[PDB]
């Protein structure tokens, strides 16, 4: 039977979660906290705040996973609660602003991370950066579009290689520390800023480097005990990483002051070179290793994404195909990353981030709404855990929190971002609401003959 | 109807030979190009040239230096103790000042020789603990400590003229034992009035730097003839030497371009020290039209810029009524001089002109904050070009960081620039259009890019351009 083939552990989930939760963000920028906190003490507080209500949304995202057990992880809320118009939106804007930006851009560090010690202060050329990027976008494609074990064990290796790494400025701050010196953790809290413009954007910052705890919500119809499997990765993997956040940034304040902190291009390599007397290259490799764990997630969630919008009759039929042995979503890859390698084009696509700030963390909010309405209007569905609406309600408050800061400050970027998401509705009004047997039928006999090329390029049929 | 084929029709018609073909020659087509822009990122790489390693920076190549000459005057009544130092090293930090010049707290009576001591404190400063105190207080704000080390400091001639052996030997004792106590550095002044000066000099340079690498030992002469300076710095050349070379003159904007490259070409472009004295402000030397110029000027220079107490607020000890002109008092407040009350104005003060984005020490503390991190200013190379009458211009660049174009104008008379370099280095030549941080005399705001060919400037007006490495 051609089906999509459930092989997903436990272990195999932690690793997804875990190797897009930690990124580059850990390594290269920690300072936003820093500079809107002013303080050491102040600082670990936000970390550990930040924490604290990531948890609360990935617990309603854990109730979500389990009640609903469908693949696509917002747009599939979406679906069963306010269905049809806001699911295409936030299809419609993730397949056009939000993954290949995200993809490219995480390619593109990755790339700038392996040639960092051939080019240690010295602006490192341009086209060698992009066509690594370009090889590495098409390599995970390939690896992906084989097997799907041979991406889970990919996500492996390099989810076990970040934390080994983190381990080892862990390890050697806590020493560092213990040792003879515990210098700057004498007079906390003492230049604090406890306004609130500061308190609110330190913890926007830290809240912004916890994003990705809803990615094996993606994945829903390929775990194995999805009752199971699911909340207990979310649970495993929530206090790791906020334990590793914390004791990392302990790391970083232990041998570094405050003010080589905020005038570094990126942290860890700054504390690299300072502790670390020869062997500084391998803080730069592992920042390229972790980018390249977060890549091969990053492809997975929006491949099924893409699949599970196919097959709810948005975004053409072809994308639904699965390959008929090595049972994989090979079009939906392929189209993924030539998005990827499209947006790899445009110079200057750090800009493009500003763009949906906005928009996620509205589309997380709006499936929070929905399991609040859903848990209303519906109150017999089988549920195998329901928590309390506590979670619900803190973070619906939380997600509005998030997206008012993007809308008094940077308010042009939320407005264009906002304008990209309603650029579909030609599409939805004209092709999809209205039925078959009215549309043009000589866009159908094209659409049908390319997909039929494109199934015998592919050896994809639909699922049965 | 038009659906796809299923999974028998699939089977039975991608199997023919000439689809199975395209699908193996498509795999071998994607790996050919996959392993040819590897080999392209490869050979890309291996082509970008090189960059230089940077120069190893000690603490002193970071930043400016302050001069506290007198330490009574600079709190005031009562207050002027080692003890009381330790509540100003915040306002020290706000001015990002790497280093602190303290002066000279040993015992002097007068000319007698045998009697002053340099290893014992006097006691109107404080004793040997708050002293160790103001060390650690210092050290954890990051503010290094100099101590000026002048035998006869209370006196006409400042080297105890009877006997010339006797307070080197003392000196020799001195440096070991605050070494130990643990002080980052020493000053001798009034060189001129030791004989065996370059010896001497030799020998306590050779002390400090063989107790560690990150030491400094400062000398100051009252000279101003480039050959006696150049005299001093024949054999020791890691020495930092102040003096009066450019306090003659500079009426005219050429001749302090002459007195600076011809400084740089007769020592080869050697770590050098910048200032207008020994021990002296800068108002004993320039009109009040010429302060934000010369503080422009002494922070974009190669080298460490020395500053005494008051020269960021623009002190005068003219401006008021008499007083020792050798050691005013700092203005902090309005109550600051308590004689003559109410002579001193808000916009004469400490407190008063950090509300004022338009002050002298807004103008310092801006500059003091680009020095300390930018890398073509901290260890750039200088290059002066030809302009206009009246003149001096010069840029600071150092691989592929921000270049920095700094225009003086020395002149009672408007000027267009007009810069017409031609003999830059091609690493360092100048674009059409560059952007602004900031001007001594407003009637501009910075960020906006600005064109270099009608470039046009009011009289004692400097600025401070700025542009990216590209070609
Ligand atoms: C100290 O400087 C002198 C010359 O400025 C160098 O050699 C020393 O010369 C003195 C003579 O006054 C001897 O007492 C020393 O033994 C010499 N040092 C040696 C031989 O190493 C030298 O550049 C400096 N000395 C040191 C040790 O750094
Ligand atoms: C440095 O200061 C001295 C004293 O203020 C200046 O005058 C010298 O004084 C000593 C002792 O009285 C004499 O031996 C010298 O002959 C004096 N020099 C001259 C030129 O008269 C000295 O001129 C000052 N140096 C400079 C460059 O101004
Ligand atoms: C000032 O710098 C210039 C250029 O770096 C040098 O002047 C040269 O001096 C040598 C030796 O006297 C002459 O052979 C050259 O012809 C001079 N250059 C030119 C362009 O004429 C020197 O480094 C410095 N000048 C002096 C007088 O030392
Ligand atoms: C502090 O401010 C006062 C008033 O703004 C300045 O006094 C002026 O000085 C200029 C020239 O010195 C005169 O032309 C004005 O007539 C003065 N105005 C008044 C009201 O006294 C004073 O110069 C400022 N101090 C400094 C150091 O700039
Ligand atoms: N869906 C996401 N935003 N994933 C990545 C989030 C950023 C990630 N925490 C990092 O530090 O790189």
């Amino acid at each position: 039977q051609v089906k999509l083939k459930k092989e997903i552990s436990l272990l195999n989930g932690v690793c997804l979660i875990v190797g897009n939760m930690i990124g580059s963000g850990i390594f290269v920028s920690p300072k936003g906290v820093l500079i809107y906190s002013a303080s050491f003490g102040l600082s670990l507080v936000i970390w550990a705040v930040g924490g604290l209500f990531s948890v609360f949304g990935a617990l309603c995202y854990a109730e979500l996973g389990t009640t609903i057990k469908k693949s696509g992880a917002s747009y599939a809320y979406i679906l069963e609660a306010f269905g049809g118009f806001l699911a295409f939106i936030r299809l419609w804007t993730s397949l056009l602003i939000i993954e290949p930006t995200s993809q490219a851009i995480i390619a593109i560090t990755f790339a700038n991370y392996m040639v960092q010690p051939l080019f240690p202060s010295c602006f490192a050329p341009y086209a060698a950066s992009r066509l690594l990027a370009a090889a590495c976008i098409c390599l995970l494609t390939f690896i992906n579009c084989a097997y799907v074990k041979w991406g889970t064990l990919v996500q492996d290796i390099f989810t076990y290689a970040k934390v080994l790494a983190l381990i080892a400025v862990i390890v050697a701050g806590i020493v560092r520390l213990g040792q003879g010196a515990s210098t700057h953790f004498e007079n906390s809290f003492e230049g604090s800023s406890f306004a609130v413009g500061d308190i609110a954007l330190a913890l926007y910052s830290a809240l912004f480097s916890y994003s990705g705890w809803d990615t094996l919500n993606y994945v829903t119809e390929e775990i194995k005990n999805p009752e199971r499997n699911l909340p207990l990765s979310i649970g495993i993997s929530m206090p790791i990483v906020t334990i590793i956040y914390i004791l990392t940034n302990v790391a970083y304040y232990t041998v570094l002051d405050m003010r080589d902190i905020l005038a570094s291009d990126a942290v860890a390599v700054t504390f690299a070179d300072q502790i670390f007397g020869i062997f500084n290259w391998i803080i730069p490799l592992s920042v390229a290793l972790s980018c390249f764990g977060g890549l091969n997630a990053s492809i997975v969630a929006a491949s099924r994404l893409f699949f599970v919008g196919s097959r709810e009759g948005h975004l053409p039929d072809a994308i639904c195909m699965i390959h008929v042995e090595r049972f994989t979503p090979v079009p939906s890859l392929l189209f993924n990353g030539i998005m990827a390698l499209i947006y790899l084009c445009v110079e200057d696509i750090f800009q493009l981030i500003n763009y949906y700030s906005f928009s996620y963390w509205f589309f997380v909010g709006l499936s929070i709404v929905g399991q609040l309405y859903l848990r209303w209007k519906e109150p017999d569905r089988p549920r195998p855990l329901k928590l309390s609406v506590f979670f619900p309600i803190v973070f619906c408050l939380c997600t509005i929190f998030l997206v008012a800061v993007p809308l008094y400050s940077d308010t042009i970027n939320s407005l264009i971002g906002i304008a990209i998401a309603l650029s579909g509705l030609p599409f939805y009004f004209l092709i999809i609401r209205v039925p078959e047997h009215k549309r043009p039928l000589y866009l159908r006999r094209i659409v049908g003959s390319a997909t039929r090329y494109l199934q015998v390029l592919c050896m994809s049929v639909a699922a049965e | 109807k038009f659906t796809g084929l299923s999974k028998e029709e699939l089977l039975k018609v991608a199997g023919s030979p000439g689809w199975v073909r395209t699908r193996w020659a498509l795999l071998l087509l994607f790996w050919l190009g996959w392993l040819g822009m590897l080999a392209g990122a490869v050979v890309i790489i291996v082509r970008a040239p090189r960059c230089r390693e940077l120069p190893a920076q000690k603490w002193w190549h970071t930043g400016a230096l302050y001069r506290i000459g007198d330490l009574q005057a600079f709190q005031g009544h009562g207050a002027g103790n080692l003890a009381g130092l330790k509540g100003r090293l915040d306002y020290l930090s706000s001015l990002k000042v790497k280093g602190l010049v303290l002066g000279p707290i040993h015992k002097n009576q007068k000319d007698d020789v045998a009697q002053t001591d340099l290893l014992q404190i006097d006691p109107n400063f404080g004793s040997k603990e708050d002293f160790d105190s103001l060390l650690q207080s210092a050290k954890k704000k990051s503010i290094r400590v100099i101590l000026d080390l002048t035998p006869n400091y209370r006196g006409e001639n400042s080297w105890f003229s009877t006997q010339v052996d006797t307070v080197a030997t003392k000196v020799k004792d001195a440096l070991e034992f605050w070494l130990q106590a643990g002080v980052d550095g020493f000053q001798v002044r009034d060189i001129e009035n030791l004989k065996d000066a370059s010896s001497f000099l030799a020998e306590w340079q050779n002390i400090t730097k063989g107790f560690s690498e990150d030491r400094l030992l400062i000398a100051g002469t009252n000279s101003s003839d480039l050959q006696q300076i150049l005299s001093l710095l024949e054999s020791n050349k890691d020495l930092l030497l102040t003096s009066s070379y450019l306090s003659d003159s500079g009426s005219t904007g050429e001749h302090t371009k002459s007195l600076v490259t011809q400084y740089l070409n007769a020592t080869g472009n050697r770590w050098c020290s910048w200032s207008l004295s020994q021990a002296r402000l800068l108002t004993s030397f320039l009109p009040a039209q010429l302060l934000r110029l010369y503080q422009l000027m002494l922070f974009t220079l190669p080298g460490t810029p020395v500053f005494s107490y008051g020269d960021e607020i623009g002190l005068d000890a003219a401006a008021l009524p008499g007083q020792p002109m050798e050691a005013p008092v700092m203005l902090w407040d309005e109550s600051s001089f308590p004689d003559i009350p109410g002579a001193v104005s808000a916009n004469m003060t400490v407190k008063g002109q950090s509300e004022d984005p338009g002050s002298l020490l807004s103008l310092f503390r801006r500059l003091s904050d680009q020095r300390s991190k930018e890398r073509s200013l901290l260890h750039g190379d200088f290059h002066a070009f030809s302009a206009g009458p009246g003149l001096f211009s010069y840029i600071r660049h150092w691989d592929q960081n921000e270049r920095f174009l700094v225009v003086l104008n020395f002149g009672d008379v408007g000027l267009s620039a007009g810069l017409q370099a031609s003999d830059l280095p091609a690493s360092a030549s100048l674009p059409a259009k560059a952007d602004l941080l900031l001007s001594t005399q407003p009637g501009r705001e910075e960020g906006s890019p600005l064109e270099l060919e009608r470039l046009k400037l009011e009289p004692h007006e400097g600025l401070l351009l700025r542009f990216p490495y590209a070609a």
